[PDB]
């Protein structure tokens, strides 16, 4: 099923 | 009790950094910190790094 996007790195 | 508080992979993640994880659905990640910012502190399979919070079950 569909995934949240990962935040930003910085 | 555990060296730290475990919680469930909820979807598949690759890694795109080397200080991050990847983990698949169902794998058993170990959370070390709950970091402010989005990525916390974990550890899977006998490496530490970076795990998108929103990726394990609940906060």
């Amino acid at each position: 099923r569909p995934k949240p996007v990962p935040p930003p790195r910085g | 009790g555990s060296p730290g508080i475990q919680v469930k992979a909820l979807y598949d993640y690759d890694a795109q950094t080397g200080d991050e994880l990847t983990f698949k659905e169902g794998d058993t990640i170990i959370v070390h910190q709950k970091d402010p910012a989005g990525w916390w502190e974990g550890e899977l399979n006998g490496k530490r790094g970076w795990v998108p919070a929103n990726y394990v079950q609940d906060i």
